[PDB]
RNA sequence: GUAGGGGAGCGUUCAGUCCGCGGAGAAGCCAUACCGGAAGGAGUGGUGGAGCCGACUGAAGUGCGGAUGCCGGCAUGAGU
RNA sequence: AAGCUACACCUCAGAAGGUGAGAGUCCUGUAGGCGAACGAGCCCUGAGUAGGUCGUUGUUCGUGAAACGAUGACUGAAUCCGCGCGGACCACCGCGCAAGGCUAAAUACUCCCAGUGACCGAUAGCGCAUAGUACCGUGAGGGAAAGGUGAAAAGAACCCCGGGAGGGGAGUGAAAGAGAACCUGAAACCGUGGACUUACAAGCAGUCAUGGCACCUUAUGCGUGUUAUGGCGUGCCUAUUGAAGCAUGAGCCGGCGACUUAGACCUGACGUGCGAGCUUAAGUUGAAAAACGGAGGCGGAGC
RNA sequence: UCAGGGAACUGAAACAUCUCAGUACCUGAAGGAGAAGAAAGAGAAUUCGAUUCCGUUAGUAGCGGCGAGCGAACCCGGAU
């Protein structure tokens, strides 16, 4: 099944960007972004995680190992925000030396 | 008859409408003929044979102890080859004249019971824009609780709503026994294909 | 398409009339004649009954 | 109105004959007999001993008048009609042929029509009523 | 369009075969054999339902000269006798009056040999 | 009442329009003693887990017990 | 949550796809706008000939009264008061200049790409949800079946019986009534349990009648299940004068499987439009739609 | 697409002419198309005006064991 690229195969954000969910359980919660995988439109955002039952042995370890870790999302979550939640997102108008195309919501820029 | 239009005149206007009580076996022709005019005819099936892709003579005409049996390319098989499948066709023809231009004087003719908006000019919508086309509307008893066929000459004044999801836009020519029958009303606008 | 059987046409059948196959009179062609008179004279035109339907669609087109 | 409630004139469209598909009527042979030859088919009109061959009188061309009875003629009020006039006013639809008149009827007042030629005893109830007939000199 | 079978030969041969009940064999469980007995059952529901008037008709009779005999007469020399007695003509299952009230049946029996002298 | 002609209809897919229904649960499947003159159709319950009924019109790859029919699965012979 | 609800908002943009279930206003997009260095793209005028005889042949041309073009064999002209044709042939009257060459466009097709569909949706659709593979053949060549965890791998740490395989718990998850022999899961077929039954019985396997024993969710009845016993009772189809036939076919169940399509074609029934008149074809222009187009076709005169 | 070769089942209710059909097949050459093309023409109006394609003429004129069956062109309307 072809996958994730209906998006044109790009990401409505960038790796380091602090970010808020809405979606489920995470609704409403926010965190950095830290793996972004645009093709698989994949997003880890830290306190999004949960207990990977891990190898039963010998990764180094007889026994296994419960521990708590990343749970990528979809990018299910809404994106960058200043305005302090929500956020749809527009602009793309010079900064300083005016070549980047920051970006802004109905207000100044991210 | 002859109902009032909007903002160029308010004159009276009723052409003699074939109206004897509009019956619905000349609009139920007319509309069956344009949707199976329109019918693209794409329904290709592999025949029997040819066609088919497999081979031969497969073994004993006699004595095996199996069936008779001859190629593995027909449809007694599971294999490949339709018997009397679908191929491409056309189902278009020539309705006669007469009965098409009867077919929409008597649609034209089913909303004078009680429908077809004015055929006059009334466009004071600010050159181009829905919010004020839905306006317009709205002081003429289009609040879209019924959807609407609107028919005129202005790019700029049809453009105003091509979203709405009430209204549809055709130009001038190009109308339609079935699209005016199958909207709820019918804002005829432009007057000039209205009066002769 | 259709075509007409060409041996309807200077053939006997007539289509003609108010729908009916007139035929011809057959016996005595110019195969060998003594026999009567008043016989190779009534060979003219005849005309049939109960085969028309068949003649027609030989040439149903009045060729 | 209701597309719900379009209908067609009843009488105008009946169904298809599903030969095979029940006992409930024609069963197991089709519409067809039993044996024989009647199956997948062939062979026209011919009966395969003798099929009336009767003898041949032959004669090839042919070429005929277009027609104009003149009863139509009379109650035509409009009167001396050439008839370039009237194939571009009614009647007389042949392009590739020539036009002629003939008896019916009566002809009653006065005309004069210009076609390729016409019978006889039309000038003897033309002429009466004061009235030329032009054959195309 | 295609318009494969799907859906309707089930619910057919499903209504075929919860007609068999206990049916002995294949002939609850194929669909054939269930059909197939089915034709024949039609050949019986039929004919039986015909006959199941008449076979009544008999178990009438044969209580009837029981009980008539008992009375020294015989079911003909007694049907004649209360048609012979006319306007008593009850007749329908006058076995039930034979089987239950022999007190009734002996007093139709005196009525039918009154009517025969 | 056989071939055969005639009549009125039931059900399947697709299309147009309507009326709507669906995670408080759809189609499909499963049971059933209700209904209609038949093809059939509903009620309720169990299963399922994402689509779908009813009405009117239109178009058909539209109705299987057979064809030593096809594909597949599973039996009998036999614990031989 | 995208559904319900309540209040809003854009619309030259309510085409579409994704997103934990159905989103105009969440994402990709859409209408519209812009858009690069190199990038692709409209006195002469034809001789081994013309013409001829023999064999043949092409167009409607089957040796027919058979012209004309065409060469295989043998022959073989004339110049502008001249040369070829006009269906044996002749005269007249007409049409045209052979034996030198080139020539775009309207036409065809579909390996390849895009869009669309009263096209399929896993026995369908291409043979292939990919494979000319596996497999068969010395070869030429033939030739399969093909699918689905969950929204997300969070893909089951740890414990228990077992060499394992397999399972039972604990966890995760809405669901493990989804656990990787992973959507639904019919039927034939195999079993375990229960009710009612069956070890002197003759049986197309039912049907109708009545007693017995269970049961009570369209359901305490004219019930439902199952029994004992009586009466009656020769599978189905085909093919046939005639089938239970010791005549054909068939192990069973599932799915596939057979009166169609085409054409300005004929001939009827029914229905609609216009009616002494009715109608277009190819095409042109417009297409979220259809108008135009009389060439031509059918009536109207028959013998 | 054009060319050099060129079948037979079949229909004719048998089969020789005939049909199937210059179809299948083989071979040669070429391209995005190709072929054809600029009148010793069509044809009967002293009309026309290179070729190709479509409609119609018309299943008409004709061909034919005058059997089965095969089947034009001109005029006219279009694409160019
Ligand atoms: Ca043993
Ligand atoms: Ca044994
Ligand atoms: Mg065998
Ligand atoms: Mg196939
Ligand atoms: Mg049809
Ligand atoms: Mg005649
Ligand atoms: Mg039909
Ligand atoms: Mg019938
Ligand atoms: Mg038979
Ligand atoms: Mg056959
Ligand atoms: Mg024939
Ligand atoms: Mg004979
Ligand atoms: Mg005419
Ligand atoms: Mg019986
Ligand atoms: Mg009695
Ligand atoms: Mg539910
Ligand atoms: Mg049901
Ligand atoms: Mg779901
Ligand atoms: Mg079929
Ligand atoms: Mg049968
Ligand atoms: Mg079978
Ligand atoms: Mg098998
Ligand atoms: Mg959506
Ligand atoms: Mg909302
Ligand atoms: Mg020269
Ligand atoms: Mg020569
Ligand atoms: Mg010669
Ligand atoms: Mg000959
Ligand atoms: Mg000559
Ligand atoms: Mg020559
Ligand atoms: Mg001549
Ligand atoms: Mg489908
Ligand atoms: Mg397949
Ligand atoms: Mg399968
Ligand atoms: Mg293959
Ligand atoms: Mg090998
Ligand atoms: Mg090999
Ligand atoms: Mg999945
Ligand atoms: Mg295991
Ligand atoms: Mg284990
Ligand atoms: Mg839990
Ligand atoms: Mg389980
Ligand atoms: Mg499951
Ligand atoms: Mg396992
Ligand atoms: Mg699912
Ligand atoms: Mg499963
Ligand atoms: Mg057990
Ligand atoms: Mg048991
Ligand atoms: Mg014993
Ligand atoms: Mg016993
Ligand atoms: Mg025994
Ligand atoms: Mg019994
Ligand atoms: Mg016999
Ligand atoms: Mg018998
Ligand atoms: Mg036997
Ligand atoms: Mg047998
Ligand atoms: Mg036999
Ligand atoms: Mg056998
Ligand atoms: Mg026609
Ligand atoms: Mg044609
Ligand atoms: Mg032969
Ligand atoms: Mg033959
Ligand atoms: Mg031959
Ligand atoms: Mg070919
Ligand atoms: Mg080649
Ligand atoms: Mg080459
Ligand atoms: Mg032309």
């Amino acid at each position: 099944p072809s996958a994730g690229s209906h998006h044109n195969d790009k990401l409505h954000f960038k790796k380091g960007d602090t970010v808020i969910v809405l979606s489920g359980k995470h609704k409403g919660q926010t965190g950095k972004v830290l793996l972004a995988l645009p093709r698989d439109q994949k997003v880890v955002v830290e306190g999004v995680n949960v207990i990977t039952k891990n190898v039963k042995p010998s990764m180094t370890n007889p026994q296994g190992g419960q521990e708590q870790r990343e749970l990528a999302l979809h990018a299910s979550k809404v994106a960058l925000v200043d305005p302090e939640t929500g956020k749809a997102t527009r602009v793309r108008k010079q900064i300083v030396d005016g070549k980047k195309v920051r970006v802004a919501v109905a207000s100044g820029k991210t | 008859m002859a109902q009032i239009n909007v903002i160029g005149q308010n004159g009276g206007r009723t052409i003699e409408l074939p109206l004897p009580e509009v019956n619905s076996g000349v609009l139920h022709e007319v509309v069956t003929w344009q949707l199976a005019s329109r019918r693209r005819g794409t329904a290709s099936t592999r025949t029997r044979a040819q066609v088919s892709k497999t081979g031969r003579k497969m073994y004993g005409q006699k004595g095996t102890g199996n069936a008779r049996h001859g190629d593995r390319s027909v449809p007694t098989f599971v294999g490949g080859g339709v018997a009397f499948g679908p191929k491409p066709r056309s189902y278009d023809y020539t309705l006669p004249r007469q009965v098409r231009q009867l077919g929409l004087a008597m649609a034209i003719a089913s909303r004078q019971e009680g429908g077809k908006l004015v055929a006059v000019d009334g466009f004071d919508i600010a050159d181009a824009k829905t919010k004020n086309f839905i306006s317009w509307a709205k002081q003429n008893g289009l609040d879209g609780t019924e959807k609407v066929l609107l028919v005129t000459d202005d790019e700029n004044t049809r453009r105003a709503a091509r979203n709405v999801s009430w209204v549809s836009v055709l130009p001038v020519a190009g109308v339609n026994v079935y699209d005016i029958l199958r909207h709820d009303r019918l804002v005829i606008d432009a007057a000039a294909l209205e009066i002769v | 398409p259709k075509m007409k059987t060409h041996k309807m046409a200077k053939r006997r059948i007539k289509i003609t009339g108010t729908g009916k196959v007139m035929a011809f009179k057959s016996g005595k062609r110019h195969q060998n004649t003594g026999k009567s008179g008043d016989e190779i004279r009534g060979k003219g035109k005849g005309f049939v009954l109960a085969k028309a339907e068949w003649a027609r669609m030989k040439l149903m087109l009045p060729r | 109105m209701k597309l719900h409630d379009l209908k067609p004139t009843p009488g105008s469209r009946k169904d298809r004959k599903r030969v095979g598909r029940g006992p409930g009527g024609t069963d197991k042979t089709a519409g067809r007999g039993h044996k024989g030859q009647k199956s997948r088919s062939g062979a026209g009109k011919g009966a395969f001993f003798e099929g009336g061959r009767s003898r041949l009188i032959a004669r090839l061309p042919k070429r005929g008048f277009n027609n104009v009875g003149t009863t139509y003629e009379v109650v035509k009020l409009s009167q001396l009609q050439d008839l370039e006039d009237t194939t571009f006013d009614r009647d007389t639809l042949e392009a590739y042929r020539l036009v002629r008149r003939k008896n019916r009827p009566v002809k009653l007042l006065a005309s004069g029509e210009i076609s390729r030629a016409v019978t006889v005893h039309v000038d003897a109830a033309s002429a009466a009523a004061i009235k030329a007939v032009e054959a195309a000199g | 369009p295609r318009a494969k079978t799907g859906i309707v030969r089930r619910r057919r041969h499903k209504k075929v075969l919860k007609r068999a009940k206990g049916f002995w064999g294949s002939r609850s469980k194929q669909y054939r054999n269930a059909f197939q007995t089915l034709l024949n059952a039609a050949t019986y529901e039929y004919r039986d339902r015909r006959n199941k008037k008449r076979d009544f008709r008999r178990l009438w009779i044969q209580r009837i000269n029981a009980g008539a005999r008992l009375h020294g007469m015989n079911y003909s020399t007694f049907i004649n006798g209360l048609k012979r007695a006319n306007i008593d003509l009850n007749r329908k299952v006058l076995a039930d009056i034979a089987a239950r009230e022999p007190e009734a049946f002996k007093a139709l029996v005196d009525a039918s040999r009154n009517a025969r002298q």
